[PDB]
């Protein structure tokens, strides 16, 4: 008998309310707007578009979704912006100029000591 | 589900199980956190490039032949000739398999934009904007980072480029090796088939079915005969999820691994000896696995000496 | 000076925190658990009930409670072995990036490693990564080699470009053209052996200074 657990999908309770619930590995016409099936379970409250976005809050499986435009979405997640390196057998590509850029890492070193 | 392994179906056992405190909130609570870290061991790896190079049409690198680890247009997952071997060689009581974030095509997506950044641009993409420069080229800056002159190249290009095609083709002569990524297969459905084998275990109770108990007992007696089955069971969890959490931690120094070579191996070259292959480094190239990456690893290797007197 | 706006992250540092809060907050709570005993109290046992029967009771409540001590302490030890993991990468990186300049890619930041300056943070270490990151881009022809007097010449260091009409070497870092020399290349082999090799001419500085 179909089951599995149930997590709700929120952007933020600091910019809306609204909240979208996946049913892990469970189809829509057996859970109990917008109604989606993914090979990851049932969507249920993100319309799924065919553009594709930076993930945002990971779904699984390659979807995503986000505030959109005051609504939440899902989709398949890109992997980045496209491109074509300018490859010929006779040219080649020197920089003229540099910036020097300055990173973090972050890296945890000890835990509190405790005694029982 | 912690409450699906151990009671199952009855409703009498749920008040029963409640009174052991937060036992299940924990069994989530560490089972989510290793959820989350096999994605993000996999983005580490793998999502080391901005943007997704492609190669041009042409695909023909002064007679160095890479259709062995390139993708083939006519297939319709789009994987390398080498990619479909390494693919090919490797529900219950409450139990459930979530799927993971990233489909295998987008992690083959990763590899192709980390080999046409690399034919192309070597290793200046990884620091900064790609800057093409031709391959051959690319090949004779490589033998003068271990210390050869550039010109054994530029006067041998074809020897090097020949004997360097039938030295990759022998790869899958070899493949057609993979018994790690087995192993990880194995560990998880042994784990997985005796969590539920444990369930038919009477612990000493006059039966292992929390029905058939109260079909055949009075419930002053049936209390204590199922709570010695949910404190076995709850042992079986407690077992379960330790150990997942041992081995979680060994997949993980794995994955960082992986992610380093994957930076010193393939974004650029290294000196550090046997980290890259057996040799001189000159260059790496990635292959998707099932649940894992493999390294092709190309070296420069001394041959024919010949004896003199120095001073 | 970028840094502090991005600052006013942490994420990993907080995380070690709240694993422990909620180790101490859980192995609390589990004192207030029956585990099947009459009660979850070793005094009010007594207090009602003799001592043939209380020994069972309380045998109970101890063995619950001395597993949640198991427990507990079995996590410490997985958990500890973790944080020591990566004490020993920020040892290491210590080392290797604020004692030293490495060539190890993407060990020390992203870009080409310059130096890294250390902070104290609660229970770690920030890195702050200087680093070397090319820019403006210009695409040139190139040749391998360039023949003069039917030798064979190849650069010391650099790489042979054309801006249109003529000629330069250049570092491969920066661009920054010189007059292909004698002093800044040198001999080797016959042009019959080298694919995409292209005339030019080297000039030779000892002939204009004899005139
Ligand atoms: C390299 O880049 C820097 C900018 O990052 C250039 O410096 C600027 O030059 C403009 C004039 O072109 C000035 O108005 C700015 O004040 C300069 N900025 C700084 C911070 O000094 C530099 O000229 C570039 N080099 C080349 C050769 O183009
Ligand atoms: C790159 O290598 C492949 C083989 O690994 C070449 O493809 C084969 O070419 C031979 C003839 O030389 C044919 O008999 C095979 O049928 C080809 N195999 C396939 C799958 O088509 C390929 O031609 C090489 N590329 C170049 C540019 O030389
Ligand atoms: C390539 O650079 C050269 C050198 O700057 C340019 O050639 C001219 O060279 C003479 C000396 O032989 C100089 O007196 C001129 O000032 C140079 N002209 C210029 C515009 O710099 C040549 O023009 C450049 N080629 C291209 C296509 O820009
Ligand atoms: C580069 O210069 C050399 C030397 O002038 C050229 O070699 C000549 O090639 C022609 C044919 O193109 C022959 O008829 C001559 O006999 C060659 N000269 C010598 C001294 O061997 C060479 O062809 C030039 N390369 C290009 C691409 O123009
Ligand atoms: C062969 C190749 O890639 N050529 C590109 C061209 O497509 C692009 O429009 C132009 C400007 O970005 O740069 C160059
Ligand atoms: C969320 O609200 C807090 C104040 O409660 C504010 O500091 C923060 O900037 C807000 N976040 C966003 C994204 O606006
Ligand atoms: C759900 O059931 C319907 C039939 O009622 C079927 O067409 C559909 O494919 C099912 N969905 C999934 C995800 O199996
Ligand atoms: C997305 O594209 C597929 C074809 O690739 C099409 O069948 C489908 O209807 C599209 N989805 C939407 C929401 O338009
Ligand atoms: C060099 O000479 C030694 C003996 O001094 C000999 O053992 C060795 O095989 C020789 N090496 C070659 C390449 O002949
Ligand atoms: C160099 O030329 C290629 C086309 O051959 C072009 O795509 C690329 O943008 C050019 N690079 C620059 C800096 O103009
Ligand atoms: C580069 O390829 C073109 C054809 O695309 C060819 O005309 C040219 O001769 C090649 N250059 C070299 C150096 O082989």
């Amino acid at each position: 008998c179909s089951f599995g657990g149930v997590s709700v999908i929120t952007p933020g309770t600091n910019t809306s309310n609204q909240v979208a619930v996946l049913y892990q590995g469970v189809n829509c016409t057996e859970v109990p707007s917008n109604v989606f099936q993914t090979r990851a379970g049932c969507l249920i409250g993100a319309e799924y578009v065919n553009n594709s976005y930076e993930c945002d809050i990971p779904i699984g499986a390659g979807i995503c979704a986000s505030y959109q435009t005051q609504s939440i979405i899902a989709y398949t997640m890109s992997l980045g912006a496209e491109n074509s390196v300018a490859y010929s057998n006779n040219s080649i590509a020197i920089p003229t100029n540099f910036t020097i850029s300055v990173t973090t890492e972050i890296l945890p070193v000890s835990m509190t000591k405790t005694s029982v | 589900d912690c409450t699906m392994y151990i009671c199952g179906d009855s409703t009498e056992c749920s008040n029963l199980l409640l009174q052991y405190g937060s036992f299940c909130t924990q069994l989530k609570r560490a089972l989510t956190g290793i959820a989350v870290e096999q994605d993000k061991n996999t983005q580490e790896v793998f999502a080391q490039v901005k943007q997704i190079y492609k190669t041009p049409p042409i695909k023909y690198f002064g007679g160095f032949n890479f259709s062995q680890i390139l993708p083939d247009p006519s297939k319709p997952s789009k994987r390398s000739p080498i990619e479909d071997l390494l693919f090919n060689k490797v529900k219950f009581n409450g139990l459930t398999v979530l799927p993971p974030l990233l489909t295998d095509e987008m992690i083959a997506q990763y590899t192709s934009a980390l080999l046409a950044g690399t034919i192309t641009s070597g290793w200046t993409f990884g620091a900064g904007p790609a800057l093409q420069i031709p391959f051959p080229m690319q090949m004779a800056y490589r033998f003068n980072g271990i210390g050869v002159t550039q010109n054994v190249l530029y006067e041998n290009q074809k020897l090097i480029a020949n004997q360097f095609n039938s030295a990759i083709g022998k790869i899958q002569d070899s493949l057609s090796a993979l018994g790690k990524l087995q192993d990880v297969v194995n560990h998880n459905a042994q784990a997985l088939n005796t969590l539920v084998k444990q369930l038919s275990s009477k612990f000493g109770a006059i039966s292992s079915v929390l029905n058939d108990i109260l079909s055949r007992l009075d419930p002053p007696e049936a209390e204590v005969q199922i709570d010695r089955l949910i404190t076995g069971r709850l042992q079986s969890l407690q077992t379960y999820v330790t150990q997942q959490l041992i081995r979680a931690a060994e997949i993980r120094a794995s994955a960082n691994l992986a992610a380093t070579k994957m930076s010193e191996c393939v974004l650029g070259q290294s000196k550090r000896v046997d980290f890259c292959g057996k040799g001189y480094h000159l260059m790496s190239f990635p292959q998707s696995a099932p649940h894992g990456v493999v390294f092709l690893h190309v070296t420069y290797v001394p041959a024919q000496e010949k004896n003199f007197t120095t001073a | 000076g970028k840094i502090q706006d991005s600052l006013s992250a942490l994420g990993k540092l907080q995380d070690v925190v709240n694993h422990n809060a909620q180790a101490l907050n859980t192995l609390v709570k589990q004192l207030s658990s029956k585990f099947g005993a009459i009660s979850s109290v070793l005094n009010d046992i007594l207090s009602r009930l003799d001592p043939p029967e209380a020994e069972v009771q309380i045998d109970r409540l101890i063995t619950g409670r001395l597993q949640s001590l198991q427990t507990y302490v079995t996590q410490q030890l997985i958990r500890a072995a973790e944080i020591r993991a990566s004490a020993n990468l920020a040892a290491t990186k210590m080392s290797e990036c604020v004692l030293g300049q490495s060539k190890r890619v993407d060990f020390c930041g992203k870009g080409y490693h310059l130096m890294s300056f250390p902070q104290s943070a609660p229970h770690g270490v920030v890195f702050l990564h200087v680093t070397y990151v090319p820019a403006q881009e210009k695409n040139f022809t190139t040749a391998p080699a360039i023949c003069h007097d039917g030798k064979a010449h190849f650069p010391r260091e650099g790489v042979f470009v054309s801006n249109g009409t003529h000629w330069f070497v250049t570092q491969r870092n920066f661009y920054e053209p010189q007059i292909i020399t004698t002093d800044n290349t040198f001999v080797s082999g016959n042009c019959d052996v080298v694919i995409g090799i292209v005339n030019n001419t080297v000039y030779d500085p000892l002939q204009p200074e004899l005139d």
